[PDB]
RNA sequence: AGACCAGGC
DNA sequence: GGCAGTACTAGTAAAGAAAGTACTTGAC
DNA sequence: GTCAAGTACTTACGCCTGGTCATTACTAGTACTGCC
């Protein structure tokens, strides 16, 4: 109770400093060809799982090519949070990175 | 004790014989083939010291 | 791997540790100590070797959990050895701490100033202090007074430095450990243990210790000290050693000398403040593994038990050798000597026995293999079954070439279309094309060949008919029976269509560009992969036998990276030079000689 | 997924305290009651400690003795599960210290 | 364990430091083949222009900023460097080591620098010449490398399998690699 | 039962409890009743109405 | 000589983070070069 | 192709004790299913087409008074072209436990052979 | 002997509810919790007030709505803290308990506490200076040294608590 | 599961 | 009719033709 | 203290398929039989 609160405030604190923030990261703002197969990949899995999606689906079952089709009009709600080798990250949500 | 042999190939000696190797003295003639078959007599194997060896000449 | 039975916990780190004989005490399920194994009429034998303390074994319950063979995971135990013994993993570093120091005060036998030169260098090379600790060296027949001075001064430059980097945003106080500090600290230890075997006598109190012998392993002897310096041991107003008496030489210097071992055995700084202890190095306790890691290895009839078993058989079988002459003890001068003859030679066997469990070779006498040698090289345990396993849903069948397929695709045959299937959960949008896959069954293409029900429930296709199949096609998009249940969906385990992402391989694996991502196409005929021409120049094939390997993926995480990231269209050029692999070959480029030429018309 | 998920995936409960794979077992549980996970090491005999009704639990042995209830799941390769026990035999410790505490 | 970061340095698995740039340049193998084609690359001036599309691709950049330093230093390399390596106080950074090479329009190697503008005055050639070093610097930013590469597989593989195109007085070949 | 779907992974506690009064229990279930109806609990929810006309009415 | 680097590991008492290749493939940990290199956030709506 | 097993009914017992597997079909209420693939005497026809699953030899046990049946473990379907019986080299005669069988194959060339 | 506590917890969120994921951690790991004993918290858990998200970035402040959940990388199911306040009944030894009555059998009085709670008092904890008349029709009542039959309350106190079986008893002795 | 033998690329 | 010799039996005990660094020992 | 001569120790391409073989001596015991 007190000595968990300590365990917690130290873990939310050192986790707020790695936090870059908006204006000040400078990686690239282009998305990479790991981050797209990814971002295509775990939505496909959440699709398959009863997500809501966002694109009207044109009898498109491979829900694979419907998380391809999210991607086009940049309709995915997932956030890339890009480590840094210190520890810290950056967190570029996929409508701010462009593609290819 | 030859049946062991011949099925095994393995030399059991306790005076073991003056030649390096100590296995693989005997081969499954196969009848796969005539020229397989005939070819089992004409084989000369130089031994099995000589295979484990990364040498070329 | 199911995708719906999802993990929250993650190991994170590692750390390694000395496994102390008080803990596997408590460990333990049962303290297993007959040499036998099994009697009459098959049954594991009470107190041995199988026992069901120590899990389930061939179609009966264990005793500690009490669970079958399938869930039981199996259980620890340990075996008492009466005498402590070496552990011959730490042998080497122990035989420089059996030498190198005073038997009389128990100290190192170098001066207590300069021992602690290296308890206060190491203490700054665990934090990152790599640059501050060749400052510590700039700090400088002889009394006790100012060598008392000295390591105050010491102390105090080296809790000045530590403070001050903790607090300036350089190194935590779990330490900062990189890999040019472990170059420094290798550099110091294998400093410090080389000048702690190169001493005559004790720096802090000047007399001779005999020095020791290493016959090998499983003995230990002690010289005989001269007659000209055992004058030097009357002014200070050849022998087997055992193992207890060893133990008991550096319980006694570990405690003399405590400050300067909590850097030697520590690279990132001690938080639970354990104390390094001399009975690390040794092993009062045996540990026996679970018996589902040492079940007999059944060919028919011929039954032969795991040598693990006849390892620590030999072990049980001389401890109960030791006992008995430890009864003659207790009955006892002719006698005296025949019998404590026979113990100083059980007290080498049971250590040659305790070598040869953990290290066939550190053990004299066709050898049975330890438990170092399930772990070295090829044919081990990282390489062979780490580093590189067998998997499950992957094929493997001889090439045939095929033009007519787009350059990006492998021809699968229907063999291969049947046995390999994929877990699609059901959803709003698979209805249609998946209710028709579980009515096809298993045999007909494309079809499906399980059904994962949301409880877990697998429920097969091969036995069924086709009106009792049709029966579990309209129970599939159904909502819950059950709450705990209600965010799942049915898996139905569909063949794989023309839309499927398969890797597939061929060996030598060279370069990247030697396993790729293909589309697949499904053809009909025969039992053979039908490859394209442009892709044999980046996997370096020929038709004249050639098989090679096809690898079909589980879950859409890995889908998505054979179609977009080890797609084959993207490996066009190799990374070597940059230079292209991939191109039309030997009959489409005489083709080309012709069809661009000025003739044709 | 080949090395991994496809080969030899399990799910293994670790305890939280002790970061050991092979300690922690299931608890034989009373009639009516539920089945718990529970831990060997970071345990204590009944007879040893003096009690909360619920952290105690029993063997099939029948020694009863109260335990620590700090065990989850984790996803290892069950090699991992076989390398403990080829390396407790050296009288090496692993200890995997999980994340959510 | 090495592998490109997200600071444009590849480094090793638990954070030492290799190199601060990956080649010096930080550009793919796998892309760098027409990029110092250039006759090729005027000659399909308006087909690259469909895939490249500069007007799409200025509005998450700083195209000023970094088309800056490459004039500062150029201009003084090109009026220094009669001299040798250990006589140049050099007062600047190579242009490349100072801006993110893969969110600054113009940050680029200084032989990608020379030729440029060298094959930019060996001829003089409807494209202009504004429009044609306003995209090859385009095409050399997104011929960057990508964080997260595995480097150190290709670097191994890149050595690896031509030295089986060896089977399959000084000391050459295979033996020579071993030491 | 007894999954990561059913149950928290790992539960600890804030911070330490305190007592409450019938006050502080009437008002809870005129807000959790209300905030559950306006979900196959009720087994649970009938056994809460028990409890809320224990300090109101009587069985 | 994986038992002559386990007994210099254990008498360093050394705690691994767990971030090269061969070390997360052991303990089964995803690999940190490529796609792993970074976590992927879900954005939900409510608060 | 030609392919050989030698079913051996004494493949568990040593000196003496008696014969607890005899050739044959017992009395209990064993399926009439593999008359098809088997005679009278527990030994197939020859000349039967044999794939995976159908049995190959049917044998009586007397210690479980049931007819077990031994199975094709192939998936290549086969013809069976001779069985052999073989006694034993024994003052005392006995009756037989060792079959040998032989099994041919279509190998109808199909693609992927290598000529 | 309601007490109040607040918790943390690490629950798991279901891709139908990422749009939702308020009352997608209530319909998995606190509706399935109401009404059952609980060993981390202490008693009985009556209910919930007040969950809150922990929020992945800590950059974003705790009015906004867009927060954001980890994925795992082999599922994709989300993981996140999230605090809320249970409101729990845990009952202790030394407390005293009203009890009413709900089954009266002849050797224990099994009844209700707070007409959801069972309780037990055995016949061994009830002294031996009281009596039980039988019944032969139709199970009767006790007969304490008042002489008259029992009915309903009782204030004792707390010997034990049961809570190892399906739900949830409280030991009673009738020293004090 | 090994030891050997025969191979295939 | 029963005694002792062998022949077996099943029973439980022993099994000399590759290259690099690290290392203690050793003359001095 | 420094430098040796000799030791002891580890490595040695990837994948895939078939076949065969597998503890021995002996030692004490129960039983078989020849015998008087
Ligand atoms: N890594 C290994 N690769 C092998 C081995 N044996 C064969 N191979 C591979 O199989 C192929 C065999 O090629 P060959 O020995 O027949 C030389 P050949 O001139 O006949 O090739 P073609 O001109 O393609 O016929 C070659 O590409 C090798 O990469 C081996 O022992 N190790
Ligand atoms: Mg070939
Ligand atoms: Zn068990
Ligand atoms: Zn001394
Ligand atoms: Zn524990």
């Amino acid at each position: 109770p007190e000595d968990f609160q300590q365990h917690e405030q130290i873990r939310r604190k050192t986790l707020k400093e790695k936090a870059i923030p908006k204006d000040q990261r400078a990686t690239t703002p282009y998305m990479t060809k790991y981050e797209r197969a990814r971002i295509l990949g775990t939505r496909a899995l959440q699709i398959s799982m009863n997500a809501p999606v966002f694109v009207d689906l044109e009898g498109e079952t491979d829900p694979l090519r419907i998380a391809m089709k999210e991607l086009a009009e940049k309709k995915i709600p997932l956030v890339i949070r890009r480590y840094l080798p210190d520890g810290s990250f950056e967190d570029w949500s996929v409508e701010e990175l462009i593609v290819d | 004790k030859m049946q062991y042999f011949l099925s095994t190939g393995n030399l059991v000696s306790q005076s073991g014989l003056d030649l390096q190797q100590v296995s693989g003295y005997t081969v499954v003639a196969e009848k796969i083939n005539f020229y397989r078959f005939i070819s089992h007599f004409r084989m000369v194997h130089r031994g099995s010291f000589f295979a484990q060896l990364k040498t070329t000449t | 791997m199911d995708i719906s039975k999802p993990v929250g916990s993650e190991i994170t780190s590692v750390d390694f540790g000395i496994l102390t004989a008080k803990e596997i005490r408590n460990l333990s399920a049962k303290q297993i100590t007959n040499p036998t194994v099994l009697d009459n009429l098959g049954h594991p034998v009470s107190g041995g070797l199988y026992d069901l303390a120590l899990g389930a074994f061939l179609r009966n319950l264990c005793s500690t959990c009490g669970l079958d063979e399938k869930f039981c995971p199996g259980h620890q135990g340990h075996i008492e050895l009466p005498v402590p013994c070496y552990n011959p993993l730490f042998f080497n570093q122990l035989y420089i701490y059996l030498r190198a120091s005073c038997l009389f005060c128990h100290h190192f036998r170098l001066k207590s100033v300069e021992v602690h030169r290296y308890a206060c260098k190491l203490r700054l090379l665990q934090y990152g202090l790599i640059d501050e600790s060749y400052k510590l060296d700039e700090i400088t027949d002889i009394s006790s007074t100012l060598l008392n001075e000295l390591k105050s001064k010491r102390s105090e430059y080296v809790d000045m430095a530590i403070a001050k980097a903790l607090s300036d945003g350089r190194t935590t106080e779990r330490g900062s450990f990189t890999a040019t500090v472990n170059d420094e600290r290798k550099k110091l230890v294998h400093e410090f243990h080389k000048k702690l075997l190169s001493r005559g006598k004790c720096d802090n109190c000047g007399m001779f210790s005999p020095k020791f012998r290493k016959d090998g392993f499983t003995k230990i002897f002690e010289t005989a000290l001269n007659e000209k310096q055992i004058t030097n041991n009357r002014v200070k107003g050849s022998t087997y050693i055992l193992s207890t008496e060893v133990k008991n030489i550096l319980d006694t210097v570990f405690r003399k000398e405590q400050c300067v071992l909590q850097y030697v055995f520590h690279s990132r700084p001690n938080l639970s403040r354990k104390l390094v202890k001399a009975d690390s190095f040794f092993m009062d306790v045996l540990v026996v593994p679970p018996t589902r890691f040492r079940l007999p290895s059944k060919l028919g009839e011929e039954v032969h038990e795991n040598s693990q078993n006849q390892l620590l058989s030999k072990v049980l079988t001389t401890s109960l050798l030791i006992r008995d002459l430890n009864d003659d003890l207790s009955k006892l001068l002719e006698d005296r000597r025949v019998i404590f003859s026979r113990l100083m030679n059980a007290f080498v066997t049971i250590q040659n026995d305790v070598n040869a469990f953990i290290d066939s070779t550190k053990a004299q006498g066709v050898p049975i293999p330890g438990v170092k040698q399930a772990l070295e090289k090829k044919e081990g345990l990282f390489r062979k079954h780490m580093m590189g396993k067998r998997v499950n849903y992957a094929a493997r069948s001889v090439i045939s070439p095929d033009p007519n397929i787009e350059t990006n695709e492998i021809g699968v045959p229907p063999v291969f279309a049947v046995k390999l299937t994929y877990p699609e959960p059901v959803t709003a949008y698979n209805i249609a094309e998946l209710r028709q896959a579980v009515i096809n069954g298993p045999d007909k293409w494309p079809g499906a060949t399980q059904i994962q029900n949301e409880d877990g429930s697998l429920v097969s296709l091969i036995g069924m008919s086709v009106e009792q199949r049709k029966a579990l096609a309209n129970q599939l998009l159904t909502p819950s029976s059950n709450v705990s249940t209600h965010t799942l969906n049915k898996k139905v385990y569909r063949h794989i269509k023309n839309r499927d992402v398969v890797l597939m391989n061929r060996q030598p694996t060279l370069h990247k560009a030697s396993m790729m991502g293909h589309k697949v196409r499904v053809l009909p005929n025969e039992k053979t992969l039908r490859l394209h021409y442009a892709n044999t120049g980046a996997y370096n094939a020929d038709f004249d036998g050639d098989e090679m390997n096809m690898h079909f993926p589980q879950n859409e995480n890995a889908r998505a990276e054979a179609l977009n990231l080890a797609n084959t269209d993207s490996q066009y050029l190799t990374p070597t030079s940059g230079s292209p692999v991939r191109g039309l070959i030997q009959d489409h480029i005489s083709a080309g000689v012709w069809l661009t030429s000025k003739d044709s018309f | 997924d080949r090395l991994l998920n496809s080969s030899d995936y399990t799910q293994a409960s670790v305890c939280r305290e002790c970061g050991s794979i092979l300690t922690t077992q299931q608890s034989v549980p009373r009639i009516g009651s539920i089945s718990t996970v529970c831990c060997r090491r970071c345990s204590m005999r009944f007879e040893d400690a003096k009690i909360d009704d619920s952290q105690i639990w029993e063997d099939g042995q029948g020694n009863k003795f109260v335990g620590g209830n700090e065990t989850t799941t984790v996803a290892i390769p069950f090699v991992l599960k076989y390398l403990d026990s080829e390396l407790s035999a050296m009288g090496i410790r692993l200890r995997y210290n999980v994340e959510p505490k | 364990g090495v592998h490109v970061s997200y600071d444009n340095s590849i480094r090793d698995a638990d954070g030492t430091l290799v190199q601060f740039m990956y080649g010096g340049d930080a550009i793919d193998i796998t892309k760098e083949s027409h990029m110092t084609q250039f006759e090729f690359c005027l000659d399909n001036y308006y087909a690259l222009l469909k895939k490249y599309n500069p007007s799409a691709l200025i509005e998450h950049l700083d195209v000023e900023s970094a088309l800056k330093y490459s004039k500062k230093t150029l201009k003084y390399r090109k009026k220094h460097s009669k001299e040798p390596h250990y006589k140049q106080s050099v007062k600047y950074d190579p242009v490349l080591a100072k801006y993110n090479p893969a969110k600054y329009l113009g940050s680029v190697s200084e032989n990608f620098q020379d030729k440029l503008e060298s094959f930019l005055d060996k001829n003089s050639k409807g494209v202009n010449e504004k429009k044609f070093r306003a995209l090859m610097q385009l095409k050399y930013m997104r011929s960057l490398i990508n964080p997260g590469e595995a480097v150190g597989i290709i670097a191994s593989q890149s050595v690896g399998e031509p030295s089986t195109q060896m089977t399959l007085n000084v000391t050459l070949g295979i033996p020579r690699l071993r030491e | 039962t007894a999954t990561t779907l059913n149950t928290p992974v790992v539960i600890h506690a804030t911070q330490l409890p305190q007592h409450v009064s019938t006050d502080e229990v009437l008002q809870f279930l005129e807000s959790f009743i209300d905030e559950k109806e306006n979900t196959n609990l009720s087994s649970s929810i009938s056994q809460l109405k028990r409890i809320q006309r224990d300090f109101k009415g009587l069985p | 000589t994986t038992c002559q680097f386990l007994t210099k590991a254990v008498l360093d008492n050394e705690r691994e983070q767990l971030d090269s290749p061969s070390a997360r493939i052991v303990v089964g940990k995803l690999n940190n070069v490529g796609t792993g290199s970074f976590d992927v956030l879900a954005k939900v709506p409510n608060a | 192709m030609y392919k050989t097993e030698k079913v051996d009914l004494a493949l568990n017992r040593n000196r003496g004790d008696p014969i607890t597997q005899h050739f044959g079909f017992g009395n209990d209420e064993w399926p009439k299913e593999w008359l098809e693939k088997l005679d009278e005497d527990g030994l197939p026809y020859i000349g039967t087409y044999v794939e995976e699953g159908d049995p190959i030899c049917a044998y009586f046990d007397d210690t479980l008074n049931k007819t077990k049946i031994k199975t094709y473990h192939s998936s290549e379907p086969a013809y069976i072209e001779e069985v052999n019986l073989i006694g034993d080299e024994s003052n005392k005669f006995q009756e037989l436990q060792t079959v040998s069988i032989k099994y041919r194959i279509r190998r109808t060339p199909q693609i992927g052979d290598k000529f | 002997c309601i007490v109040r506590v607040p918790i943390a917890l690490y629950v798991s969120l279901a891709p139908m509810y990422l749009e939702n994921p308020l009352q997608g951690v209530m319909k998995q790991h606190l509706n399935p919790l109401v009404m059952k004993y609980n060993n981390k918290v202490g008693g009985v858990v009556l209910g919930y007030e007040g969950l809150k998200i922990l929020d992945a970035d800590p950059l974003s402040k705790e009015d906004t709505s867009e927060k954001l959940i980890k994925i795992t990388p082999d599922t994709p199911f989300g993981f996140t803290w999230c605090h809320v306040n249970l409101y729990v009944w845990q009952p202790q030894v030394g407390d005293v308990l009203e009890g009413y009555i709900f089954i009266q059998s002849a050797s224990h009085i099994g009844l209700l506490i707070h007409d959801a709670f069972n309780a037990s008092i055995k016949k061994n904890n009830i002294p031996v200076d009281w009596t039980f008349v039988h019944n032969d029709v139709e199970l009767g009542h006790w007969v304490d040294s008042n002489g008259e039959p029992i009915d309903g309350k009782l204030r004792f106190t707390v010997r034990n608590v049961h809570t190892t079986g399906r739900v949830v008893s409280v030991d009673g002795t009738l020293i004090s």
